[PDB]
């Protein structure tokens, strides 16, 4: 998640989930990709 | 230069050191300094950040 001041994060090995990071990274983020 | 410690009191070699400040539209990590004790059983004010 990330709206207009942070980028949260939220994680949870096995229910609901917590938050893990907060960064104050603010940028314009558009697309996702990842890699194996 | 050739700074030597036997000139005067305008010819020897300072170290000047400036600060500048930037306020843009980002968050502010960057705070200045203030903390009192704790009492309990009392009618007083509190101020938890």
């Amino acid at each position: 998640k990330n709206i207009d001041g942070y980028f949260k994060i939220y994680s949870k090995h096995t229910s609901a989930l917590e938050p893990l990071v907060d960064l104050p990274i603010g940028i314009n983020i558009t697309r996702f990709q990842t890699l194996l | 230069y050739g700074f030597r410690p036997t000139y005067g009191v305008g010819h020897q070699p300072y170290r000047v050191v400036v600060l500048s400040f930037e306020l843009l539209h980002a968050p502010a990590t960057v705070c200045g300094p203030k903390s009192t004790n704790l009492v309990k059983n009392k009618c007083v004010n509190f101020n938890f950040n």
